[PDB]
């Protein structure tokens, strides 16, 4: 759900797109994370083992 | 590149008006 | 009045649009 559900009901939301909306947040735009979408989570994956 | 996207058209607002004067 | 402003074109994306039709 993202942020929602800490602000009312929570809404269901890809989490691609929610990561999307994460990058819009600090700076980078929504088309940095769909065209690494595969090595961002390769990297997500490796940094949390 | 992007997984996910899907296949629609994009209304372009100027190309109708552009023509239609011209035309 | 910019300090440190350079020279440069800027591509303006209308005019080869809206000429390359009526001529
Ligand atoms: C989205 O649309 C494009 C273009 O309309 C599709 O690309 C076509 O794919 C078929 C089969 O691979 C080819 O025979 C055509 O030549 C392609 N067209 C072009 C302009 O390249 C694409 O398959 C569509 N994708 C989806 C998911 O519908
Ligand atoms: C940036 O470009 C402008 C225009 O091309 C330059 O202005 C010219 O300056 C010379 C010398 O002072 C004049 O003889 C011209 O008449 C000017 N042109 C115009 C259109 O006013 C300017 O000098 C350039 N600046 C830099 C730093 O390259």
């Amino acid at each position: 759900s993202g942020w929602t559900f800490g602000a009312g009901p929570a809404l269901q939301i890809p989490f691609p797109m929610q990561m999307a909306y994460r990058f819009n947040g600090i700076g980078v735009t929504q088309n940095v994370l769909y065209e690494n979408q595969k090595l961002i989570a390769n990297q997500f994956n490796s940094a949390i083992g | 590149v992007v997984i996910g996207i899907v296949n629609n058209t994009v209304y372009d607002p100027l190309q109708p008006e552009l023509d239609s004067f011209k035309e």
